[PDB]
């Protein structure tokens, strides 16, 4: 389904920035709490997303999405 | 592509074999690189300018040689020396007289009761010879006179209680180009030890950094050799500056070359490509930006312009083929050693863990925020500038030589005494083409000599008047007492024996090679030139001899070939982006950010060296640091653009970041790496050569962690489509499904 891509593309830019691999990567768990994640790694999958295909999340935005629940959601709205 | 590694690659043992033996033959008959700069040099003082132009025509009048070149002697002891020192001194300027093929003339001064007050100091203590020698300053035959009155000093058994040294402005430059040679083997070892360390870190390996220095040690014998037969049969010529930057630059360059190959090695070797295959894909990467990059780092040298002097013209020309001959070895000579001795296992391993992330974690605060951080670079780099009001050179050597040495240690001596800047005389000319030997022509002459004085720096000068040099007044000569025996004795040593030429030797006061001790010399000319108005001597051409006027005339050639450059180079790295690159407006951006960046360089080194060690910046510390700045600025930001366009593929900001994380670690331990090299030359024995590292370095280093970290990435992505317009911009890569 649609959900199961967007989730294989963020866990593939996961794996890409910092090395974590896609198989344990699920959307029932934050970003800093678990996999120690940076404000700019954040900003960095965001650009990315930007970059590889169609989708647009503001500035002064990503800071209110904690969970990876909470990005796909943002995603799929746009 | 494929094929120029074919031919380097499967004859990789032939052609080894083939240096070997070209290095082998380059050195068993042709000099060693030390030897053959000695016996090839280039001159201090300029060959198309006025000052030497003055010192020719002096030459050719006074019958007292046709050159330049003027060295000195100290004689200092505990006490006023006596009768038994000026037996000594005697017989010491009549063994040198006897010499014929080494000095020219002999411009004794101390030997003549008349003039004895011109040569010893004021407490007695002291006093100095001023001889001529054969060939241009700090050319060859300078050198061997230079070597021949140290010989000949140390063959005499000096009196007791007295030593003698060597002075003079030809014997520093001597003894600048002795210290460079000594100091040549121990920058090589210092230098390898520092890959040695900083390999042992970025390579978990000890055997991996020898392998780096039997190649490095490998590249500066053949280019040592190349440069070595080019100048043993007088094609081109050497300087002291030239030689050990040619050996530094070239040990540095080709350790970076190195550092290039087997980093991107080690990345193929981290991706899973096997020997074979990394072999090929850092050829295909970093070959051809190599070879770039070692075509700009030449054509700039050998494009610095036709100056005044040749340690630009012929401080260029070697450098450049040099230059050439190090990446030819390069692009050989490293691709075969790496395929012939890493073919052995445990030999390369890749450390990837720490520092790939962290560059990639600073390129993300470069697209979300383009804005901020560009202009935050851009203030940092104004920040630099904003001492630029508070900028200022010193042409001065002797600041920038250990006293250990000989020269220095006389500078020493003498200054002890001396309250002056005696060492380093200046001598202007007044050619009225007719005989100046009446007494009216006499009483005018002073005039100059007065008008030079006025200027302030110039308290006195040792002009025909008197050698004391003590600024009375006009003097005024009876006819009668007009020619004599003893007046000759000085007036064959002040005017041509019909008199064509006049010559005024002036003593500055202070630094004589200052700011102000050069921009007096604007000011001796205007006085020259308005003096000779109005009386006999109008229409005389007034060349400015000696060593001031020779680096007032040498800096007007600073923005010149500056500027040349700054065209030169810049439309090199034109070529390279668009031949391994598709832009041109991106060409321009390459270089410019690298000339702002200039101003930060220039701010942390005035910061680091003025403002804190108290010591000003050499004018060949602006020009030649410039200009290497700006090569391997172009260098590193190339590098990273082309990085860049290997990842346009997959977008424009999401390049940025991918060129980041593959490129920050090679980039950052080459830029340590030659920081470091540079910086080496703190031992150098040649603080000058200290400086020019020291800033190299510092702005090597703010370009890899400021420049091209953040600086040219935030303009590539402020400007997307005016960044690769020729080859047509998509910002982002056509939607691709998830």
């Amino acid at each position: 389904a649609t959900q199961e891509e967007i989730i294989a593309g963020l866990a593939e830019i996961i794996e890409e920035v910092t090395g974590i691999e896609p198989s344990e990567v699920t959307p029932e768990k934050s970003f800093v709490d678990d996999l120690d994640i940076d404000s700019l790694s954040m900003v960095e999958i965001a650009v990315q997303t930007e970059d590889k295909y169609g989708v647009k999340i503001p500035d002064e935005d990503l800071a209110g999405l904690r969970t990876v629940g909470d990005v796909v959601a943002y995603i799929q709205k746009l | 592509r494929p094929f120029i590694p074919r031919m380097i690659r499967t004859f990789a043992v032939p052609i080894i074999l083939g240096w070997l033996v070209t290095i082998a033959v380059l050195n068993v008959t042709v000099p060693q690189l030390e030897t053959v700069g000695q016996i090839q040099a280039v001159s201090m003082s300029p060959d198309a300018a006025p000052s030497m132009i003055s010192m020719k025509h002096i030459g050719k009048v006074f019958e007292e040689g046709d050159s330049d070149s003027a060295a000195m002697i100290v004689l200092e002891g505990q006490r006023p020396l006596g009768d038994a020192a000026h037996a000594f001194y005697d017989q010491m300027i009549g063994r040198l007289q006897a010499d014929t093929t080494h000095v020219q003339s002999l411009q004794d001064f101390w030997g003549d009761p008349l003039t004895a007050t011109g040569a010893q100091s004021s407490d007695g203590k002291a006093a100095y010879v001023q001889v001529k020698l054969a060939g241009n300053q700090g050319e060859s035959l300078a050198n061997e006179s230079v070597e021949a009155v140290k010989t000949i000093v140390e063959r005499l058994a000096p009196p007791p209680g007295v030593k003698v040294y060597v002075t003079g402005s030809a014997a520093l430059v001597a003894d600048q180009q002795q210290a460079g040679d000594r100091s040549l083997q121990v920058i090589e070892a210092v230098t390898f030890t520092v890959i040695i360390v900083m390999l042992l870190l970025v390579y978990r390996s000890i055997i991996t950094s020898a392998i780096m220095l039997t190649m490095v040690v490998l590249g500066l014998l053949a280019t040592r050799g190349g440069v070595a037969f080019l100048g043993f049969h007088r094609i081109i010529g050497l300087s002291t500056f030239a030689t050990n930057l040619l050996v530094v630059l070239a040990i540095a360059a080709a350790t970076d070359y190195a550092i290039f190959l087997i980093g991107r090695y080690q990345e193929a070797r981290g991706l899973g490509q096997d020997r074979e295959s990394a072999y090929y894909t850092m050829f295909g990467g970093t070959a051809h930006v190599v070879l770039g990059s070692g075509l700009t780092i030449a054509g700039a040298t050998f494009c610095l312009s036709f100056t005044r002097l040749p340690y630009f013209q012929t401080l260029g020309v070697p450098l450049a083929i040099g230059m050439v001959i190090v990446v030819a070895a390069a692009l050989t000579l490293g691709p075969a050693i790496i395929a012939v001795t890493s073919r052995f296992g445990k030999l390369l391993e890749p450390k990837r863990m720490a520092r790939v992330r962290g560059w990639r974690k600073v390129g993300a605060a470069i697209v979300r925020w383009p804005g901020p951080i560009l202009v935050g670079a851009v203030a940092l780099a104004l920040v630099g500038l904003l001492t630029l009001p508070g900028y200022r050179t010193n042409y001065n050597d002797r600041n920038y030589l250990p006293a250990d040495l000989p020269a220095n240690e006389g500078y020493a001596a003498a200054e002890r005494h001396f309250s002056q800047a005696r060492m380093n005389p200046e001598v202007l000319m007044v050619e009225s083409d007719h005989d100046m030997r009446n007494s009216a022509d006499f009483l005018v002459i002073n005039k100059i000599a007065k008008a030079i004085f006025a200027v302030e720096g110039i308290s006195r000068v040792q002009a025909i008047t008197r050698p004391d040099g003590k600024p009375i007044e006009s003097f005024y000569l009876p006819p009668e007492v007009f020619d004599n025996p003893d007046f000759q004795r000085g007036l064959e040593q002040f005017l041509s024996p019909d008199g064509h030429a006049v010559r005024f030797i002036i003593s500055h006061e202070g630094d004589p090679m200052s700011q102000a001790g050069i921009a007096r010399i604007a000011k001796i000319k205007t006085a020259a030139k308005e003096a000779i108005k109005g009386t006999p001597l109008e229409g005389s051409a007034i060349y400015l001899g000696g060593t001031a006027a020779m680096f007032k005339d040498l800096s007007d050639g600073n923005t010149y070939d500056l500027m040349i450059a700054g065209i030169s180079a810049l439309c090199l790295i034109f070529i390279i982006m668009l031949i391994t690159t598709r832009s041109v407006v991106a060409a321009a951006v390459i270089v410019g950010t690298v000339v702002l960046s200039l101003g930060a360089s220039f701010g942390l080194s005035v910061l680091i060296w003025q403002h804190i060690l108290g010591i000003e910046l050499h004018w060949l510390v602006l020009a030649m640091a410039v200009i290497i700045l700006l090569a391997v600025g172009a260098d590193y930001n190339l590098l990273l653009v082309a990085r860049l366009k290997e990842e346009i593929h997959a977008g424009i900001n999401t390049g940025i970041i991918r060129a980041m994380g593959g490129s920050g670690s090679v980039v950052t331990a080459a830029g340590l790496v030659f920081a470091f090299t540079m910086m080496s030359f703190a031992v150098s024995e040649l603080t000058v050569m200290a400086q020019v590292g020291t800033t190299i370095g510092m702005g090597l280093l703010f370009d890899t962690l400021i420049v091209r970290s953040f600086m040219t990435p935030s303009i590539a992505a402020l400007l997307g489509k005016w960044f690769w317009w020729p080859q047509v911009v998509r910002q982002r890569p056509i939607p691709q499904p998830w």
